[PDB]
């Protein structure tokens, strides 16, 4: 398994962004994909991991109502788009598929955090 | 993560534990999926229950 | 929501001292042990599988110990290529941390 991340996006505002990954290998349901937003001040915080089979798609606090998050039903790609631009939204996004329950097979709790993207 | 959540051990206690490698006997190419066990327990565990 | 404070991350130590990086906790988990490291401009790495264990591709360099409130990073002998920032995850809803790490 291997993620690539989007390309960098437009930095005017009035528009939407729009952040993609793809899990190259390894395309299993039910594994959480996780989005994390880095900035040169700012340490990364945590906003939300979509599982795709189950449907829960729990976010965090500050940004609900702005976040729509897709992904295929057999992993593959994943879209997160969010609107209100803003002057304050100037980072980095990474994305990693966060290790949850796997109801499958029960298979692995905790994988090991390997795959990430790449920088853009 | 085995003595608080399935089996702990006594402190005071008579015998012990004997154990070996069992790469010969559970390891199948399909995959081991058939072992089941707990994880998840709100408190710690009283002696000998299952 | 609420937020899991810390420490602040102006810890610095030569080379053959410990490093004593801290990370608290206002509550207690077990299952969700586990650190991040990432250098400016490449992708996160993970540190530890758990409190007990260490990931496959690490040596004994970092230890984290932790079993309820605390939970420290320590560091036998430094490396040169330490320079990174380290957070902790702690909670179910994941409330991420602030981490930076520079030997001076």
């Amino acid at each position: 398994v291997q993620l690539v991340q989007s390309g960098a996006e437009v930095k005017k505002p009035g528009s939407s962004v729009k952040v993609s990954c793809k899990a190259s290998g390894g395309t299993f349901s039910n594994y959480a994909l996780s989005w994390v937003r880095q900035a040169p001040g700012q340490g990364l915080e945590w906003m939300g991991g979509i599982i795709p089979i189950f449907g829960t798609t729990n976010y965090a606090q500050k940004f609900q109502g702005r976040v729509t998050i897709t992904a295929d039903e057999s992993t593959s790609t994943a879209y997160m788009e969010l609107s209100s631009l803003r002057s304050e939204d100037t980072a980095v996004y990474y994305c990693a598929r966060l290790d949850g329950y796997s109801f499958g097979h029960d298979r692995y709790y905790q994988d090991g955090m390997d795959d990430w993207g790449p920088g853009t | 993560n085995i003595a608080d959540y399935n089996y702990k051990l006594p402190d005071d206690f008579t015998g012990c534990v004997i154990a070996w490698n069992s790469n010969k006997l559970d390891s199948k190419v399909s995959g081991n999926y058939n072992y089941l066990y707990r994880l998840f327990r709100k408190s710690n565990l009283k002696p000998f229950e299952r | 929501d609420i937020q899991m404070t810390q420490s602040p991350s102006s810890l610095s130590a030569s080379v053959g001292d410990r490093v004593t990086i801290t990370c608290r906790a206002s509550q207690a988990i077990r299952n969700d042990l586990g650190w991040y490291q990432q250098k400016p401009g490449k992708a996160p790495k993970c540190l530890i599988y758990a409190a007990s264990s260490l990931q496959s591709g690490v040596p004994s360099r970092f230890s984290g110990s932790g079993s309820g409130t605390e939970f420290t990073l320590t560091i036998s002998s430094l490396q040169p290529e330490d320079f990174a920032t380290y957070f902790c995850l702690q909670q179910n809803i994941y409330p991420r941390t602030f981490g930076q790490g520079t030997k001076v």
